[PDB]
DNA sequence: AGCTCGT
DNA sequence: ACGTGCT
């Protein structure tokens, strides 16, 4: 849920 | 999920 | 109750 | 170095 590297 | 049963995700 | 990735 | 979004 976070998008800090993936943003899922 | 869904909604319902968002996504995932969002 | 109901889930998911890496830049 | 980080949790998200309604039925
Ligand atoms: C989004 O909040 C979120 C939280 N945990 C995870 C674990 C593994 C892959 C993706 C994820 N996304
Ligand atoms: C994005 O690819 C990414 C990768 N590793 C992490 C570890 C801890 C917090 C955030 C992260 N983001
Ligand atoms: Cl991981
Ligand atoms: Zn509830
Ligand atoms: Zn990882
Ligand atoms: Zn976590």
């Amino acid at each position: 849920x976070a998008x800090v590297x993936a943003x899922v | 999920t869904x909604p319902g049963v968002t996504x995932p995700g969002v």
